[PDB]
RNA sequence: AGGUCUCGUA
RNA sequence: CCCAUGAACGAGGAAUUCCCAGUAAGUGCGGGUCAUAAGCUUGCGUUGAUUAAGUCCCUGCCCUUUGUACACACCGCCCGU
RNA sequence: GCGCAAGACGGACCAGAGCGAAAGCAUUUGCCAAGAAUGUUUUCAUUAAUCAAGAACGAAAGUCGGAGGUUCGAAGACGAUCAGAUACCGUCGUAGUUCCGACCAUAAACGAUGCCGACCGGCGAUGCGGCGGCGUUAUUCCCAUGACCCGCCGGGCAGCUUCCGGGAAACCAAAGUCUUUGGGUUCCGGGGGGAGUAUGGUUGCAAAGCUGAAACUUAAAGGAAUUUGGCGAAGGGCACCACC
């Protein structure tokens, strides 16, 4: 696992967390 | 570790060079790093030369020469056997290859 | 089923008297069937013949374009339309360690024949020169280009096309530019690598029949 | 059906364009003006095999056929113009140019001036493919 | 072709290295006995010495490498 | 007056 | 050992083996195996010439340079659901 | 083969050559403004170097509003390779690739080397300006100027060699003048993951940008260079158990 795709997946996870918090909180 | 004193190119005080396209491939590579090959070639090599020469309308005629320049990416340049790997101290030699034919 | 070549003709094209060889070749044209005139398919024809096959003994890597303007009968008449250089010659002239100077001038002759003449020049190395580059300053290049532009525009507006074509048979303009540029930077060869015909006046018959002797 | 003038006076001239790519060979004979032609014979009609369209054999056979037709009509001498793919991809004529020229000149024809008419551009658009090129 | 040539005999005054995938062809510089001016490189099969006379059907084909 | 001018070989 | 019955075999596909001077091969004779014992093997004799004085194309092996995140060493090492 | 229309673009000339603070910059010409270096027996006389706050610019991708959409081409549609490909490959192909604005402020934005100043070896080239000197050339004479050659001076991108010196080494006239350790001044590193994560602030329509931990877990993770190891790397040699 190289750094670039790992960072992309972490960005996707952060986006999911932000979206869920914004639609829930 | 660093292999060459330069960075595999000739850019020393520019920071950017025009990008060109490979001939064998379609890869876009920097100009000074892309190996450039200039070839001088005739229309016919050794087979149709007689057929053109003796069977011709005009006499005392010099055959035309086709002119073209080649750009080769590193992978395409090595896969076509234009350049080959050398020794650690042999890579510092910048002399051009001998030409006698 | 049927060969169209039975309904075909043959015409021989002629060259202007300002050249040596009068014949060029024979062209096949469909016979006049219906209301379609055969001569209508004889006007827009361009011949990329070399000057060797058009003059007795001269440079063989120069080419000219000839356009047909009228046909009398079984014999087509042409006119000057342009001039180009051999692609191999142009490829071989452009080499390394020398600066190429380009210049296009849109200058009209005495009559309404507007031409866009192009020029090519190179610098070379003196017999005792050691510097391998032998480049030129930008201001020197600009001065050379201005000199070439002035030389070409001077030898066009003062005369008609009929004899400046003869002037174009040798490199008289090229030699004049070469001699005029000895003071800025010594160039070796000056070639008018391309001549286009942008505009032509109203079609005329007397000038055409005077051109062919 | 035949030549308009005597078979002993002079040679009747016509121009032939040989277009050769890495996958086909084109042989085309026309008049000096280039407007009206005689015949068009290419290696894509002789050999019924696409993978073998660009081959010395197909070019040779096409050149022989076009030369036979040219001799049948009555044109004696040809001015040959080579042309590669041009555009922006390659400038080298395909394998069929060499064999086609040798065949059509060995048929008994006469060859005059040779000129390259490949459409080399001063500056074209972006070449087909990605930034990393076509890797196989 | 419409080209008929006489059968020419040449003298092999020098043998060079053997060319080919398996070395089955040698390269020699022939020498026409009638014309002591031209030195043409021609390939010949079989064993040849320096001084034998060959039989060149055509005197213009200069032999190239493998292909 | 005579009729393949001299030395080596991509 | 003697008599008689007389098939395939009409010079052999893909593929593949050995070899260059007294040589393969044709030919026969010994020792070992043996109370009965040579279609095997090892030697021995006799007749006998061509194909080349080379190469790295194929099948393999061996050195130099080059790259390495591998040292039980690519049957290595190692990333993710 | 001849003409027309539209968009992008500036090959060969093009170089370990030039300019710009960096990103970056190529068809001719016209206009406007700016700058480094060289020359100076002109002018002011400490006006100086680096920098918390703050401020301009900032490749392509990224978003918003217009105009155009030639070519290439995310997503998508289709066909073969494949055991399996929604990958390599081939044909179409929206958004974008183009310009005018309004935004983000990100790279292997690398010389992976901050700036100013002094000193310590040599040798040829190249680009600028100045200076001295034979000789050819713009035809033969006289001068100024270009072009050529022989040197010198200053700044700039670089090149070659070496027991100046240094470093773990690769290597470096700087990565030197450093235990015989102090020229001036900014940013920043403290074993490897967790983690550039959650959180709080902050800017942005958004994408995301700056600041940025802890709990738990490991004795290793790493830098340079040799001998065998293997390559679907290159180049050589030999063998009738290889070939012709
Ligand atoms: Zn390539």
């Amino acid at each position: 696992m190289r750094a670039k795709w790992r960072k992309k997946r972490m960005r996707r996870l952060k986006r999911k967390r932000r979206k869920m918090r914004q639609r829930s909180k | 570790t660093k292999k060459r004193r330069n960075n595999g190119r000739a850019k020393k005080g520019r920071g950017h060079v025009q990008p060109i396209r490979c001939t064998n491939c379609a890869r876009c590579v920097p100009k000074d790093k892309a190996i450039k090959k200039f070839v001088i070639r005739n229309i016919v090599e050794a087979a149709a030369v007689r057929d053109i020469s003796e069977a011709s309308v005009f006499d005392a005629y010099v055959l035309p020469k086709l002119y073209v320049k080649l750009h080769y990416c590193v992978s395409c340049a090595i896969h076509s056997k234009v350049v080959r790997n050398r020794s650690r101290e042999a890579r510092k030699d910048r002399t051009p290859p001998p030409r006698f034919r | 089923v049927v060969d169209p070549f039975s309904k075909k003709d043959w015409y021989d094209v002629k060259a202007p008297a300002m050249f040596n060889i009068r014949n060029i070749g024979k062209t096949l044209v469909t016979r006049t069937q219906g209301t379609k005139i055969a001569s209508d398919g004889l006007k827009g024809r361009v011949f990329e013949v070399s000057l060797a096959d058009l003059q007795n003994d001269e440079v063989a890597f120069r080419k000219f374009k000839l356009i047909t303007e009228d046909v009398q009968g079984k014999n087509c008449l042409t006119n000057f339309h342009g001039m180009d250089l051999t692609r191999d010659k142009m490829c071989s002239m452009v080499k390394k360690w020398q600066t190429m100077i380009e210049a296009h001038v849109d200058v009209k002759t005495t009559d309404g024949y507007l031409l866009r003449l192009f020029c090519v020049g190179f610098t070379k190395k003196r017999n005792n020169q050691i510097r391998k580059t032998s480049y030129a300053q930008h201001q020197q290049v600009r001065q050379i280009r201005k000199k070439m532009m002035e030389i070409m525009t001077r030898e066009v507006q003062t005369n008609d096309l009929k004899e400046v074509v003869n002037k174009l048979i040798p490199d008289s303009i090229g030699k004049d530019i070469e001699k005029a540029c000895q003071s800025i930077y010594p160039l070796h060869d000056v070639f008018v690598r391309k001549v286009k015909m942008l505009k032509k006046p109203k079609f005329e018959l007397g000038k055409l029949m005077e051109l062919h002797g | 059906s035949l030549g308009p003038q005597v078979a002993e006076g002079e040679n009747v001239f016509g121009v032939c364009h040989i277009f050769a790519s890495f996958n086909d060979t084109f042989v085309h004979v026309t008049d000096l003006s280039g407007k009206e032609t005689i015949c068009r014979v290419t290696g894509g009609m002789k050999v019924k095999a696409d993978r073998d369209e660009s081959s010395p054999y197909a070019a040779m056979l096409a050149a022989q056929d076009v030369a036979q037709r040219c001799k049948e009509l009555g044109i004696t001498a040809l001015h040959i113009k080579l042309r590669a793919t041009g555009g922006n991809r390659t400038k080298t004529p395909g394998p069929g140019a060499q064999s086609a020229l040798r065949a059509l000149a060995r048929s008994g024809m006469k060859i005059g001036r040779i000129e390259d008419v490949t459409p080399i551009p001063s500056d074209s658009t972006r070449r087909k493919g990605g930034r990393r090129g076509r890797r196989l | 072709t419409s080209r008929v040539q006489p059968i020419k005999l040449a003298r092999v005054t020098k043998v060079l290295g053997r060319t080919g995938s398996q070395g089955q062809c040698t390269q020699v510089r022939v020498e026409f006995m009638d014309d002591t001016s031209r030195s043409i490189i021609r390939n010949v099969k079989g064993p040849v010495r320096e001084g034998d006379v060959l039989t060149l059907l055509e005197s213009e084909r200069e032999a190239r490498r493998l292909r």
